[PDB]
């Protein structure tokens, strides 16, 4: 069980940790989150009480270091930071627990949600999408745009997702124009799985990470990436049976966790109707289809 | 963007562009089988590729052998069309390649786009105009060369004949489109109009009669009258 301490809470803010979240009042004595499950990535995110725009947060993993949060009054935000003095760090964390000023990561033991949403997400891959190699944790906010978005401006602040484009030379072999555009198995399996992602777990990893950034920060380009990678699989006639079953699971839990009220911007009518009902893989997402229908039959 | 009434004179600037129309690429007759089921027989078709500024026509004849052993033929026909367009562009010298291709039907956008990925600076465009180019097989000389072919073949024409020697592209295109609109609405009458006077002939190298200027006015008025009459009949106005 690990801890992320906070120096102080100077401004009124809603703090999130994974799918959980707490309202913290201006200079309310809040000094961190304890009992954080070792073994997965995590994200600690913020939304200021005064600016319900720009959600922001930090992806991290406690095996990679001792991290803490500290409000910066020059930059106006809660910053994650690393403490390299292990002695000094256990000392702060113990004194804060003693004084009991910390919230406990509120995991129900029956609940596999966070595992299921993060199964294939690895910190090492995140830090390639969010290149900032002097920190072990990764910042993301609402307004960050993707590399593909940039191409159609500041690259230090870009989401370096894999670019997917169905009307591209990458995607379409010369002479197989019609075949490759109607059946993307080539593009999925040779170009992306074997070529770029190397395996399915790295693919699913980016898909999930892309979802999550859409969900927690409303990152639009993250939403676009997530749908692209779904569509790519669902528009391929020839998909490993192990990917189809894992996708149906991945997706179910993502649809399950989405706030009901947000289903209008985060869910792309065309892609979903195409994947569940038109695609090669219409018949291969029985749980995702059951949950979509019983929960958002309007979108469909 | 899409071509419409507003940006219509763009057709006649000096940016090379082509219209592509695929309505006659896959042509079938429908008939009954000995057992009483329905079956189609394909006949030869064509792609109608046309430069509206210069009248040049790239009549790509689509032979029935193209379809042998293929499924989802109406779908294949879009891709086959895009393939033949791309090859035609590739065949052209660079300074002759279009800067724009305008598809008269939106379902061609994706197949062309994909086949033209080698030509990212050729803009593929839809149109809201309701162009009559499907009536091209009502022009006797084109229908004939299409139906006679024994292989894939490219037959080149000027659809304006020698009209541009005396009128502008804009006018030549409006004449073409009025004739074909007439042809399309009532081919029997349209053709009657064009040929009633046996003293006005078609040159062996032309598609249309060698009307004098004054005779074109009479024709174009007769064609307009045709098109209006047919409208009342269709809608009881």
């Amino acid at each position: 069980m690990n801890t992320v301490p906070f120096t102080s809470a100077p401004i009124e803010v809603t703090i999130g940790i994974d799918q959980y979240s707490f309202n913290v009042k201006e200079n309310q004595p809040f000094h961190g989150i304890k009992d954080i499950p070792i073994g997965h990535v995590h994200v600690i995110h913020f939304q200021h009480a005064d600016n319900s725009s720009m959600r922001y947060g930090y992806w991290f993993d406690c095996r990679m270091g001792n991290f803490y949060i500290q409000y910066d009054p020059k930059d106006g935000l809660y910053k994650m930071m690393e403490e390299r003095d292990g002695a000094k760090f256990e000392n702060i964390v113990h004194n804060f627990k003693e004084r009991q000023m910390m919230v406990s990561y509120p995991k129900i033991d029956e609940d596999d949600t966070w595992y299921n949403l993060t199964e294939f997400v690895q910190m090492d891959k995140i830090r390639k999408i969010v290149r900032k190699d002097e920190n072990q944790f990764s910042y993301v906010d609402s307004s960050m745009t993707t590399v593909q978005e940039n191409e159609l401006s500041d690259p230090a602040h870009s989401l370096n997702y894999t670019v997917i484009n169905f009307k591209s030379r990458e995607a379409i072999r010369p002479g197989h124009e019609m075949e490759d555009f109607l059946d993307k198995s080539y593009y999925l399996n040779t170009v992306m799985l074997q070529g770029i992602f190397k395996n399915s777990s790295n693919y699913f990893g980016e898909l999930q990470f892309a979802f999550l950034n859409a969900m927690f920060f409303g990152n639009y380009g993250s939403s676009l990436q997530w749908h692209a990678m779904i569509e790519l699989i669902c528009s391929s006639a020839t998909v490993p049976k192990h990917m189809l079953d894992k996708l149906d699971e991945i997706l179910y839990y993502q649809i399950k966790t989405l706030p009901e009220q947000y289903s209008d911007i985060l869910l792309n009518e065309r892609v979903w109707n195409i994947c569940l009902y038109s695609s090669f893989q219409k018949n291969s997402l029985h749980n995702t289809e059951k949950i979509m229908e019983n929960k958002y039959p309007e979108l469909l | 963007g899409a071509m419409n009434s507003s940006n219509y004179a763009e057709l006649f600037n000096n940016d090379i562009k082509l219209f592509v129309d695929d309505t006659n690429v896959y042509r079938v007759t429908v008939h009954k089988t000995f057992e009483g089921n329905v079956a189609t027989k394909a006949i030869n078709g064509c792609i109608f590729t046309l430069n509206p500024k210069t009248g040049h026509l790239f009549l790509k004849i689509i032979h029935t052998s193209v379809w042998a052993g293929q499924k989802r033929l109406s779908q294949l026909a879009k891709w086959k069309t895009a393939e033949e367009v791309s090859a035609l562009v590739r065949s052209l010298p660079k300074e002759e390649q279009p800067k724009q291709i305008i598809v008269t039907r939106k379902a061609m956008l994706d197949p062309l786009e994909v086949h033209m990925l080698d030509f990212p600076n050729i803009a593929i465009r839809p149109t809201e105009l309701r162009l009559p180019f499907s009536a091209a097989m009502s022009i006797d000389k084109l229908s004939d060369v299409v139906m006679k072919a024994t292989e894939p073949q490219m037959v080149l024409f000027n659809i304006y004949d020698d009209w541009l020697d005396r009128i502008s592209s804009y006018t030549a295109f409006s004449r073409l489109t009025l004739l074909l609109r007439a042809l399309k609405t009532n081919e029997e009458s349209a053709k009657m109009i064009l040929l009633s006077d046996p003293t006005i002939t078609i040159k062996s190298y032309h598609l249309w009669p060698s009307f004098t200027d004054e005779q074109w006015i009479t024709i174009e008025s007769q064609m307009r009258d045709l098109i209006l009459t047919e409208y009342g009949r269709k809608y009881n106005v």
